[PDB]
DNA sequence: GCACTGTGCTGCAC
DNA sequence: GGTGCAGCACAGTG
């Protein structure tokens, strides 16, 4: 599924992207767990990135794949193609 | 009814392509003013109707065909609302010819055009502009018959010409330098017209002053200076809407007042709306108010949750609306109130604030309050007297003190009014007396080439065979050159959008620069001062 | 950064005669309402307040006779009321016992409690100023060791680059500067600046002196001025008078109060991806057909000068109209550290202009991308008053011309006069309403009013105060003066 | 006509 | 020091 990081990010905010996401018709999710297969930060460092990870495996099972672990650029790709884009090096921290 | 119709007589006769080198032709100056024209019209979204006729065509078109009669003259656009049609057919579409016709055939079709079109609508104001050479071959033999048909019908006429009228002075007459379009120099002289010029010149000014007294020869303009003014508007304009009051000394003294806001600040009425880059909407971009809390957190904030309040020094104080409605200060309505009187020399002309200027007459058809308010004006004249008074628009109107001094004029006298400052708006300080400076004292030599200088570099002649100094260079009568760019800009994109902004033209620079003899007269002096 | 200093000699609770008042009310009054205006204007240079003479101290280094009564902080509006309370012979009775008054000190003492005061400054410092309100003119002449040690002590603030300006207060007998102060104050750079002003018998001029000391000289803008291509010289403008306008509303918690840090954000919807002036574009519609513009080419057709003035001309003052007025004046002074030998030339055209009584015409353009007004150099000459107080300071005022778009046509009817009695009639009227007036002889009502709301607030008062209007005229008081007049006037109606 | 919904703009401000 | 952001009195226009 996706997964958005609500700080940084504003509640109000993510809320109308996840209404838009879902109303995409592509499974996204509110809560952090490891059934989302992607998560999309906002501008943030690569070592923020990692705490935030630490703080994922703290909120999912432990030994799970991270998801995707992409910036706002591609989700602002995926959203323009209607669909999921192919994912790029500029995406990932 | 608030509307107007217009009608636009241009000619195309051998002459108007025919121009003097370093010259525009006549045909081209005409166009580029009915472009300027048209384009504050169409530009302001006005819901004035425009028709165009056209008399030196090499072919025609008219109602009022038959014979030769009304023949090499076409109406090239009809009575009604303006486009960028009309605009583009002005810009490529309309091209000199070579054939002549009689311009009292051109105005005869347009009133015809005014009397036929123009039922079923109802205007304001009827105008008429014309632009010719005079030197075309005419005939002249109906002349009473038009004039009181006109006055019938009750039509202001305008004339504009590759020529200003009979002058002496130095901007009529060819002097020194290069004549250039819609500068505050020189113009034709009494050199280059024709035998036919002159005549054709006779019959306009016996026809203006039938029409209107003396006032009539002021209808008559070069495109020069009329590129510089606002006369081809000047029949079509919209009294601004009268604001009544009742002026009051004590509770026993009151007259009833009418007044009007006399300069204002003007303004373009479109904001710049963002759309998109690509589909070029403003509905699929969103607009929206951030609120996190003051902190590091960024802690994202409900509006619910917000409050208002205002700082106070040190403190800051929450704050609801309805305290605000509950004890904001209330004023009493409107207010037109005389606080007393001051001597003229005890208000400066610094001290006047606002961003308007109001005339106030006395209240309309009111002989009584007329008489009044004349003999409070020639009160305060004799004592050499202002009146402070505090205005309020109305209830809602934040209560403003300001001056009122009188004005008269020969057709008309009135009190001006400006608002004054309340004492938290002054800000004063402190400098050093330049005429005791001890380090920026200035040698007697570099006051006398200043003085050369001021000589050189004056903006105003005193005529001596009346004694009455003339203004070299009226600023009052000066447009806004800020509109104008904004027109040409936005011409130039509706009709070419794979160009730049075009570049200003000339005339522009023209009329925003002195006369070039001020220049002239200036040079040495400025490099004498340089050494200094 | 203003630091206030007030004796506390029984000569300061000594008035000299009864209509008057003691020069503690005034100074007490001219620092409560210094506080009231810079918490008008702004929070800018925090204000301080310190006495010398009191029988007690409060001072952290425990001088004796040095009592602080308020740190360099904000205007906070228990400080104004504690200062408030001051205000009246009871404030001094009150005062009098717990700090007690009309005890020895020496003033190097005092200046070194000052300095330690504007040492506890840390943040953004603009001008360190102190502030003397004395009637007393030789306070250590009984021993020249502590009139030597304050010059010493003065000297030494003065290479510190701190500014003192004292306000001699009336003394009978009259004051000298010279006995004491002549080398104790902050002399200027220049014997023009070097003018003494008078001591103060009244509350009103006290204030005048007071905040035009206070008032750092912040230049709006720095502009060149083009005589021609060649001769450039820079030019400050400033505003002397503009809008004072109500505080923006803040927002804030409801609950904690804390400020809300209120940002914007733009944005695509059916991408969703934030945008910038880049990312769009500017539209406007005129009927069925839309026009499309880059912003960089709005604010491109938007500039027709660089920034700066191009000087047109000279014109007699004459054709100047006084009834053509469409923005506030602004002042023009000369900027020597911008441009070499500005200032001489500045003057010397600024002379010889008003010898010939001729304004400047000049195109203005403020700032980058705008377009050219027609604006009018009218040469404004210093003017002074019995108080040497720069009533009118020498310069060039800015006034703005309209353009024929600017104006509006008027409906114009028949123009008639009244007789020459009904003239007479009116003129007695205007002499019994006649007056002097001064520009600062009002205030705005409705800001006072909201500043009372906030006091009350603050104060946690359910008392607000109410503004006595005086934009209200006197209606009975003229009705009284007039008489029979008006209704001898109402007849000829 | 009341409430309001844009500009430009100028005090803010290192 | 400097764009822009917001607030808001007035204007016109019904």
């Amino acid at each position: 599924a996706i997964y958005l990081v609500e700080p940084r990010m504003g509640r109000s905010r993510r809320a109308f992207l996840t209404g838009l996401a879902r109303s995409k018709g592509f499974r996204v999710l509110d809560a952090c767990s490891s059934e989302a297969t992607h998560v999309v930060m906002e501008e943030t460092s690569a070592e923020e990135a990692v705490s935030w990870q630490e703080r994922r495996m703290a909120a999912a099972p432990p030994g799970c794949t991270p998801p995707a672990l992409l910036d706002i650029s591609w989700l602002t790709e995926s959203l323009g193609a209607g669909q999921p884009v192919p994912v790029e090096c500029r995406h990932r921290l | 009814g608030n509307k107007a119709a217009v009608v636009l007589c241009m000619d195309v006769g051998f002459t108007m392509s025919n121009s003097i080198p370093g010259i525009e032709s006549p045909f081209e100056q005409a166009k580029k003013v009915i472009t300027m024209f048209v384009q504050r019209q169409v530009f302001a979204e006005n819901k004035d109707e425009i028709a165009l006729v056209l008399f030196g065509t090499d072919g025609t078109d008219n109602p009022l065909s038959g014979g030769d009669q009304y023949q090499n003259i076409t109406v090239h656009r009809h009575l009604m609302l303006p486009d960028f049609d009309l605009l583009e057919d002005i810009e490529s579409k309309i091209q000199p010819g070579s054939q002549q016709a009689d311009f009292l055939d051109a105005l005869i079709v347009s009133m015809d055009v005014i009397q036929h079109e123009t039922i079923g609508k109802k205007f304001e104001k009827r105008h008429i502009e014309i632009f010719t050479d005079l030197s075309s071959r005419f005939s002249k033999s109906q002349l009473d018959i038009i004039i009181h048909s006109l006055k019938k019908c009750d039509i202001s006429l305008q004339f504009f010409l590759p020529f200003s009228l009979g002058k002496e002075d130095g901007s009529g007459d060819r002097g020194d330098g290069p004549f250039r379009l819609g500068g505050h120099g020189p113009s034709f002289p009494l050199k280059g017209i024709t035998e036919q010029q002159k005549e054709g010149l006779e019959i306009v000014k016996m026809v203006m002053i039938s029409l209107e007294g003396e006032d009539g020869l002021d209808e008559i303009y070069s495109f020069s200076e009329s590129l510089r003014k606002l006369c081809v508007f000047k029949k079509i304009e919209r009294h601004s809407i009268h604001w009544p009051c009742r002026l009051t000394i004590g509770s026993n003294l009151s007259i009833r007042i009418a007044a009007y806001k006399s300069i204002l600040q003007e303004r373009v009425k479109k904001t710049w709306t963002v759309v998109d880059a690509k589909t070029l909407k403003k509905e699929d971009i969103q607009k929206e108010t951030v609120y996190c809390l003051n902190d590091d957190d960024e802690t994202e904030v409900l509006k619910e949750d917000i409050i208002q309040g205002f700082r106070y020094g040190s403190d800051i104080v929450p704050f609801s609306k309805v305290d605000e409605e509950q004890m904001k200060y209330k004023s009493e309505g409107k207010c037109f109130s005389v606080l007393g009187f001051c001597k003229s020399s005890q208000v400066q002309r610094r001290f006047f604030m606002g961003n308007q200027v109001l005339k106030v007459f006395a209240a309309r058809d009111d002989e009584a309050a007329a008489v009044a308010l004349s003999s409070l004006i020639h009160a305060l004249d004799d004592l050499d007297m202002v009146a402070i008074v505090r205005y309020a628009y109305d209830k809602r109107a934040n209560p403003q003190v300001g001056v009122a001094f009188p004005h008269i004029k020969h057709n008309y006298e009135c009190l001006v009014y400006v608002q004054l400052p309340f004492m938290e708006d002054l800000r004063q300080y402190m400098f050093s007396s330049l005429k005791n400076s001890k380090k920026y004292a200035p040698t007697e030599a570099q006051l006398n080439a200043v003085d050369a200088l001021i000589d050189s570099m004056s903006l105003a002649k005193k005529d001596e065979k009346t004694d009455t100094l003339e203004d070299l260079f009226p600023t009052t009568k000066i447009p806004n050159p800020r509109f104008q760019r904004l027109f040409q800009c936005l011409l130039h994109r509706a009709l070419h959008p794979r160009e730049p902004l075009p570049p200003i033209q000339q005339h522009i620079w023209n009329m925003l620069n002195p006369p070039a003899e001020v220049t002239t007269k200036s040079q040495i002096p400025l490099s004498k001062i340089k050494t200094l | 950064s203003l630091i206030f200093l007030v004796d506390a000699s029984k000569a300061m609770f000594e008035s000299q005669s009864e209509d008057e008042l003691t020069p503690f009310d005034m100074s007490i009054q001219c620092i409560q309402s210094v506080y009231i205006s810079k918490i008008i204007s702004s929070d800018r240079d925090l204000l301080a307040v310190v006495f010398y003479g009191t029988e007690k101290d409060k001072n952290s280094v425990n001088f004796k006779n040095i009592y602080v009564l308020q740190e360099l902080d904000n205007p906070g509006a228990k400080r104004i009321l504690e200062l408030d309370q001051f205000k009246g012979q009871q404030g001094q009775k009150r005062f009098q016992d717990m700090m007690g008054h009309g005890s020895d000190y020496s003033l190097s003492e005092v200046l070194w409690v000052c300095a330690n005061l504007f040492s506890d400054v840390q943040f953004k410092m603009s001008h360190k100023r102190i502030m003397l309100f004395t009637n007393e003119d030789n306070p250590h002449g009984n021993d020249s060791a502590k009139a030597s040690r304050a010059r010493t002590k003065a000297g030494d603030l003065r290479d510190t680059g701190i500014f003192l300006d004292l306000m001699h207060l009336k003394k009978p007998g009259g004051f000298d500067i010279s006995l004491f102060y002549r080398d104790i104050i902050s002399i200027a750079e220049d014997e023009d600046l070097r003018v003494h002003f008078e001591e103060s018998s009244k509350l009103e001029d006290l204030l005048r002196k007071v905040r035009a000391k206070e008032t750092r000289k912040r230049a709006l803008s720095r502009l060149k001025l083009k005589l021609n291509k060649d001769i450039v010289i820079s030019v400050g403008i400033y505003n002397l008078v503009q809008k004072a306008l109500k505080p923006p509303p803040i927002k804030l918690y409801r609950e904690t109060n804390e400020p809300v840090k209120t940002k914007t954000r733009t944005f695509n919807t059916s991408t969703g991806g934030l945008l910038l002036p880049s990312d769009t574009k500017r539209s406007q519609i005129y009927g069925s057909r839309q026009i499309i513009l880059e912003k960089e080419e709005t604010e491109e057709l938007k500039r027709f000068d660089d920034p700066g003035l191009m000087l047109m001309g000279f014109k007699p003052l004459v054709l100047l109209k006084k009834h053509h007025y469409l923005r506030p004046s602004l002042f023009v002074y000369p900027e020597e550290s911008l441009v070499i030998g500005s200032s001489t030339l500045f003057s010397a055209l600024l002379i010889k202009c008003l010898e010939k009584e001729v304004a400047a015409l000049c195109r203005y353009t403020p700032r980058r991308n705008i377009p050219p007004y027609f604006v009018a150099l009218v040469p404004q000459e210093e003017e002074l008053d019995d108080q040497k107080i720069q009533v009118t300071p020498p310069g060039f005022q800015l006034v703005f011309l309209p353009f024929a778009d600017d104006k509006r046509k008027m409906p114009f009817t028949e123009k008639i006069m009244a007789t020459p009695e009904q003239v007479g009639k009116m003129k007695a009227i205007v002499e019994k309403l006649r007056f002097t007036y001064r520009s600062d002889s009002f205030e705005n009502p409705v800001l006072q009013q909201h500043f009372r709301n906030l006091e009350a607030l603050a104060l946690d008062l359910m008392e607000p105060e109410q503004a006595v209007d005086l934009t209200l005229p006197k209606v009975e008081a003229m009705n009284k003066r007039l008489g029979s007049l008006v209704d001898e006037f109402k007849e000829l109606v």
